[PDB]
């Protein structure tokens, strides 16, 4: 369930999984290093009904994972709300900015 | 016989596209493909390493690309560049070394432009701090950071002026930036606000006239930005919508979604039924040609699921692209027709553009 | 038979015509290049390996060299894995599991070809 | 709340990991190693491995080495080849040693990036495009040794009998060894008889790989052997794979790394196909044999998947077969291999897989 781009947590992920990279959704693949920067989507949970916000932070310096690569864009806007924006590398500002995959992480409810 | 090399490429500049190959799977080996649109024949190609950026000079000499190295790929140290490359012979000739922060992101148009008379390029950067970077061609060299651009995002080139170029703020309106000789910054101003940023976002992709832009919005509404005088005259919402359209909630999608056929005043935009949050990247169902002096639809045909476009001013053509195929259109009438798809064209490519042809 | 340039495009990009015989990689006639023209901007291996491909339109055997074109990222087209009279390193020249753009300044792989060098 | 965490190693025990080395040849700046957890499919990480990377994991089981080459600007610029030891729970890089810009460039076979049975050094094969053998010692982070004796020979066999011994395929068709000091130049050096004529019978380079012999298959299916159980390695062969009703229907070995022993048993597992003649040996198998090396017969036969390469896992009575993208889990315990699993998309191109060792 949690490796599908319906997953409710995933819904403003663009980029590979990382819990089908060898991480989990809030562990980067061995190796490779979070992003101290990410965008932010507010998903709703289908299963208390509630919003919550999650911090969609990259995993960085190894090359693209290439699985489970999604595209959702729930309330994705442009790239002058930045950081509401999924068209850029949250990899940008790491040592190693070579993108990996993307985490969900659960920031708390929006 | 004799293996040689040297050679130019084998149809003229007149023929060729460019087609902007993220190959996202592998991003680290990006590439543009070089291809005939009059036959589907693939020309040649350009390497550029970690999500390249490209555009043709406008006096259709030189490729210009935008990377980023490092010393080991995945570790070592970083070198953002600008290349600059021979057109014909599809040959690396010089690098101008960037700050490490040029924008690594999907292939917008707006990210990596040029001045009108082509002596400077205008670049995004993100640090994720946002600034617009100016590069002097002839040169070799980074100008600096035009900092006043901060919380803004993409380049406008205002074709009526030599060296002057707007960018989109986060306050809804647009910051007009002017150059010296030198490339600095020598005058700027913000419009008023075109768009409400929360309750209308615009595309950041603009249908760009002589001395004006067109815009659309998640909710297919059009905007524009009147340059023609000394200062932006903005305007807008108009909508793309009549009642049918609202009631099946048609609204645009896409990325590179827009164009305009300037002689015409027609605005082309892909467009997809169903339309709600979460929706505004979704491939055409259809793409709608719009009279904007009018403001009606004066046409509709099927999308193809194109996902990004570019307008010949020159030869009337309308190129769409679907990610990995590219559809030549005839638009030199009102209803696009279409002359043929050139399949394979990339594994993963939101950006197609014109080997330039005149311009002045 | 013998002058690719006068043949049909579709004749000389595929796998199975005559001459490329011992082809392992993307054939540079599809890339940009023609069977003896690198495509613009990558550059001829100064090495090969080789071999004989049978002519089926004159009836003669060939020597061929297959020379790789260097210094850019892969060509991606038309790729061909054809082995008639290859042979593992121990025979290295006729050998087509490797690189033949190892020499080259720049040994990134672009596209191959079939070089025609006479009679065998 | 909840925080992304790097620093952690790889989720399942090293006796379930395999290493699929992916070429990636459409990008072949990109390829990597991708790890595997054979006993469920779960993908456990990567390593990237630039341009035509090779890799082995340290005998003992802590360290995964590679082997690639880079440029400073990849298709420009000065180039090196090196060594990496990477950890192999961490999946992280810990070291790069140079070696001089002429290591092998080439498909995956096993015997061109191998090692003493000792662990302590690293043997590889260099193509410039004359021949010969890398020594780089593990501890000081060096390349020691060059072996020049094996101009003309290829790909590097380990005796696993003896700690810093290993044999090369000579264009002689005899065999090449060479006995390592414990500092890793050359102690002392041999050369067999002639074992194979190059001309009418070539062998394949893929050894299977017996503690004190190696058998080796012809493209016509002859079966050759070295037995190293002395300092003189002794030469036989030719015995046929075939059988009359085989030759009827010209059945001959295809593929890569196409051979495997079990080392307990004797038998040694081959990829065959029907209707064999000049330029199909590297055909995808048709079937897998199973062969007695005692008595030199089949004992069986079983569809080979359409698999290219293999390798054998003697402590867990296994093999894994590979297509180019998927990998097939056997168990050899008994002499007709079982399926146990196909793990599909491991790769996009790999001619090669690899078990994480636990002998030690
Ligand atoms: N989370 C976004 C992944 C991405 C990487 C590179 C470029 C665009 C997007
Ligand atoms: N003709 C070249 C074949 C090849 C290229 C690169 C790597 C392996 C093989």
């Amino acid at each position: 369930e949690v490796n599908s781009c319906d997953y409710w947590r995933h819904c403003a992920v663009d980029g590979f999984l990382c819990s089908c990279c060898g991480g989990t959704t809030t562990t980067c693949p061995p190796g490779s290093t979070p992003s101290p920067i990410s965008w932010i989507g507010t998903c709703h949970n289908p299963h208390d009904g509630k919003d919550y916000l999650i911090s969609y932070h990259d995993c960085c310096g190894k090359t693209a994972c290439g699985r489970c690569q999604c595209n959702t864009q729930t309330r994705e806007r442009p790239g002058y709300e930045f950081f509401l924006h999924n068209d850029v590398n949250w990899c940008m500002a790491n040592e190693n900015s070579t993108f990996h995959c993307t985490t969900s992480v659960l920031v708390g409810l929006a | 016989e004799v293996l040689t090399g040297g050679h130019s490429v084998s149809a003229p500049q007149e023929n060729r596209i460019y087609v902007m190959d993220s190959v996202f799977m592998h991003l680290t080996e990006s590439r543009v493909h070089v291809y005939d649109y009059t036959n589907g024949k693939f020309l040649g190609m350009v390497p550029t390493a970690f999500n390249g950026h490209v555009q043709v000079s406008n006096d259709g000499k030189k490729i210009y690309t935008m990377t980023t190295y490092h010393e080991r790929i995945t570790r070592g140290k970083r070198s953002d560049v600008v290349e600059v490359w021979d057109a014909d012979k599809l040959t690396f000739e010089k690098e101008i070394s960037l700050p490490p922060k040029r924008v690594q992101g999907l292939n917008y148009d707006g990210l990596f432009r040029q001045t009108t008379d082509g002596k400077f390029i205008v670049l995004q950067n993100a640090s994720p701090a946002t600034s617009i970077g100016i590069v002097d061609v002839a040169k070799g060299d980074y100008v600096e950071d035009v900092t006043a651009a901060a919380g803004c995002w993409s380049v406008i080139p205002q074709p009526n002026r030599p060296r002057s170029f707007m960018t989109i703020c986060g306050d809804g309106g647009l910051l007009t930036i002017n150059l010296g000789e030198d490339g600095k910054v020598a005058s700027q101003s913000r419009s008023k606000q075109m768009f409400s940023v929360k309750d209308d976002p615009i595309f950041i992709a603009p249908a760009l006239d002589k001395d004006k832009a067109h815009f659309v919005s998640y909710y297919g509404n059009v905007y524009s930005a009147d340059f023609s005088g000394d200062e932006v005259k903005v305007d807008g919402p108009w909508s793309l919508l009549n009642d049918e359209d609202k009631a099946k909630n048609w609204v645009p999608g896409g990325y590179n979604l827009v164009g305009l056929h300037r002689a015409s005043g027609r605005m082309y935009v892909f467009m997809h039924p169903d339309g709600k949050e979460g929706t505004h990247k979704f491939p055409a169902a259809e793409i709608w040609v719009m009279d904007t002096k009018t403001k009606q639809r004066v046409a509709r045909i099927p999308g193809r699921d194109a996902l990004s476009m570019t307008i010949d001013q020159q030869r009337n053509l309308m190129l769409t692209l679907d990610g990995g195929n590219v559809n030549v259109y005839d638009i030199s009438q009102p209803e696009p027709k279409l002359l043929r798809t050139i399949e394979g064209a990339a594994e993963a490519s939101l950006q197609v553009q014109f080997h330039p042809v005149g311009g002045t």
